[PDB]
């Protein structure tokens, strides 16, 4: 099945497909061929859990029922600064105002 | 001159089965001899009927709450056919893909009673847009003008 | 009692019978205001041998006088040669409980099997069989009024030989009787409580009779009431003489419709 | 090929061509100049969303399959719409 996708790293955000029968180190080949930086260079989480290059996307838990075009499930991007990896960084999106008076029942 | 969309009085019964696949109650039109419409008791979400119609009739399908357009067979005209194998006829009736501008339209109006439309942070030409509701009488003038310039292309 | 063909307008096609297509029309006449009016016509005009037969049909019809069966308006000889009809402006039951399956109550289609009762003991008195008598034969006049339809038109399209309609001595012995129409009359009894669905859907014609004989019946429709379904039971005795009279078919249906409507 | 699309609080939005060209004003944008598109007055809760629609607009368009509802928080209904008005999509 295809499952919709933000990677998600600092500021960026890449929306992309896969499979759930797609390998996390395939999607690091997906990031690679946007962001330059590969596969060995990156790390992928699911919320604070790193994901292993071997395992399915759908394995992970990234499946059609959470991972749809109109809300599509976040994937968390680290890449290598020296001789280690960066901690994982996502900054929020801006929030909305406060609901308006004629929109609340 | 006569209604362009309009059913044929044909007579060859066609069995059909109306297959709501939305999550809106459909409300069932048909489109009588006159181009009038008729409404057809609703169908919930997700149930399937076994009903009688006729080769050459016009059915079109709307929200029964808000008559937001829906498509059937991903178009906007159902128009039933002779029965093949003793095989009944599928009407698919789904959404149609929304512009994003129509579907925030929907969601507004669905949250605002009409007579507070004026006190939202918009424009003005977003008040006249969220106050050109959906109707069926609207998408046949439409849906006509479309069917008679089709007819003219070509020479 | 010829009518002046001018007083008539000829409408839209609403079916076909065997001598030729049937159209709603209107008849204004000298004597009252405009009436809606069903038009049957024929494609052929020999003397003896097609007018004849064809005119028959509404000769039959002008026997009967009654508000549960279509009346003759009139005929027209002069050609084309046309039968006029009392239009039922709501068409086919069959149809009409469809339309109305969610907005119709339970009392409406006592009403409606009560009021067809009243038409069939009336033919049971004339000493008249009608042979056709089922869901796809009744029309509907207003929301409180359907009717038996044409007797010619009735002939073997309860949708060939009616099989899954007929009495068992009808299919066994073609013997037709009150009683059989009594058999007949609880299966469109049926046909109303299921609203329109026709009987023994997915039996081939040739295993009805081993079944009806196995003691199978049609079951009760969701929303009968007991009393109702055994009732048709009655209607659906083997034995003609085991089943109830259109006169006792009344009464029972008038007591039913009248407990249903002092609970609703 | 990707576009990146910038919302006014600095958010890089990378998604495929074909999918930000469902919006007129982005396809306004990205013709005219004789690639990435810079949103002032767009904030990145919106331009996500818009992003998820055109994810949802080319994944359903010309579907025979059954279509799910594109779901509209009441919270950004009113930002959403501004953004869809001035998008054309
Ligand atoms: C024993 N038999 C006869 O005598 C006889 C036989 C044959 C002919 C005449 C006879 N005599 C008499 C006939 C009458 N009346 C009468 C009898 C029949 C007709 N027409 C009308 C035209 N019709 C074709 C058509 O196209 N019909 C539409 C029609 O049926 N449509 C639209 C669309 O294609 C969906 C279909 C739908 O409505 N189907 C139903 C089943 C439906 C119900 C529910 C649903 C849905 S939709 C969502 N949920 C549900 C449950 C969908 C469809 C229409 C116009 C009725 C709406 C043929 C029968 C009209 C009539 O009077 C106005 N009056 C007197 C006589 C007299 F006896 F001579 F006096
Ligand atoms: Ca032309």
């Amino acid at each position: 099945m295809d499952v919709f996708l933000m990677i998600r790293r600092h500021k960026t955000t890449i929306f992309t497909d896969a499979k759930e029968s797609s390998t996390v180190f395939e999607l690091k080949r997906i990031v690679e061929g946007i962001l330059k930086r590969p596969p060995d260079e990156q790390r992928l989480y699911k919320d604070d859990q790193l994901l292993d290059d071997g395992k399915t996307l759908g394995e992970c838990g990234f499946t059609s029922q959470t991972a749809r075009p109109q809300a599509p499930a976040t994937v968390g991007l680290a890449f290598r600064a020296d001789d280690t990896f960066e901690a994982l960084c996502i900054e929020p999106f801006s929030s909305p105002p406060e609901l308006p008076d004629v929109m609340k029942p | 001159p006569r209604p362009v969309l309009r059913s044929v009085n044909s007579r060859e019964p066609s069995q059909v089965i109306f297959c709501n696949r939305s999550p809106r109650v459909v409300l069932p039109v048909w489109l009588n001899f006159d181009g009038e419409p008729q409404p057809y008791p609703t169908l919930p979400p997700g149930t399937g009927r076994r009903i009688h119609s006729y080769r050459g009739h016009l059915w079109l399908f709307r929200d029964a709450g808000t008559h937001d357009g829906l498509l059937v067979n991903q178009t906007e005209l159902f128009v039933p056919s002779l029965n093949v194998d003793g095989q009944p006829i599928f009407a698919n009736i789904t959404l149609p893909v929304y512009t994003l501008k129509e579907r925030c339209l929907q969601v507004v109006r669905s949250l605002v009673k009409p007579e507070n439309y004026r006190r939202l942070d918009i424009v003005r030409s977003l008040y006249e847009d969220l106050e050109d509701h959906p109707n069926v009488q609207k998408d046949l003038e439409r849906l006509t003008q479309e069917r008679i310039a089709h007819q003219r292309m070509g020479d | 009692y010829e009518i002046q063909r001018e007083r008539i307008e000829l409408g839209r096609c609403i079916g076909e019978g065997q001598f030729g297509d049937v159209h709603q029309g209107i008849y204004m006449s000298p004597e009252n205001p405009a009436l809606a009016v069903a038009i049957k016509t024929c494609k052929n005009c020999t003397s003896d041998s097609v007018r004849e037969k064809f005119l028959q049909e509404a000769l039959t019809m002008r026997q009967f006088d009654h508000p549960h069966i279509v009346k003759l308006i009139g005929v027209i000889t002069e050609n084309p040669v046309w039968i006029i009809m009392e239009l039922c402006t709501l068409g086919e039951l069959r149809s009409f409980l469809q339309v109305r399956k969610y907005s119709l109550d339970l009392a409406s289609l006592i009403l409606y099997a009560y009021q067809l009762s009243t038409a069939l003991a009336y033919l049971e008195s004339k000493r008249f069989v009608h042979r056709d008598i089922a869901a796809r034969n009744v029309l509907v006049s207003s929301n409180d009024c359907v009717k038996l339809g044409d007797f010619g038109l009735s002939r073997y399209m309860e949708d060939k030989l009616p099989i899954k309609w007929m009495a068992p001595e009808s299919i066994n012995f073609r013997r037709f009787t009150s009683a059989s129409d009594v058999w007949m009359f609880g299966v469109c009894m049926w046909e109303i409580l299921m609203h329109g669905v026709k009987p023994f859907q997915g039996v081939k014609n040739n295993d009805v009779i081993g079944r009806i004989e196995n003691g199978e019946r049609l079951p009760m429709p969701p929303n009968c009431p007991p009393t109702l379904y055994s009732l048709m039971t009655k209607c659906w005795a083997y034995d003609p003489s085991r089943r109830p009279r259109f006169t006792e078919l009344k009464a029972q249906l008038s007591t039913i419709l009248e407990e249903e409507k002092a609970q609703q | 090929m990707y576009v990146k699309l910038i919302s006014s609080d600095g958010h890089e939005f990378i998604v495929k061509r074909e999918h930000a060209l469902t919006s007129g004003t982005i396809k306004a944008m990205l013709s005219g100049p004789g690639n990435e598109v810079n949103f002032r007055e767009i904030p990145s809760h919106v331009l996500s969303k818009v992003c998820m629609y055109f994810t949802y607009k080319v994944r359903y368009t010309n579907s025979s399959t059954e279509i799910p509802e594109f779901p509209i928080a009441p919270e950004i209904a009113l930002e959403l719409l501004m953004a869809a008005n001035f998008l054309d999509c």
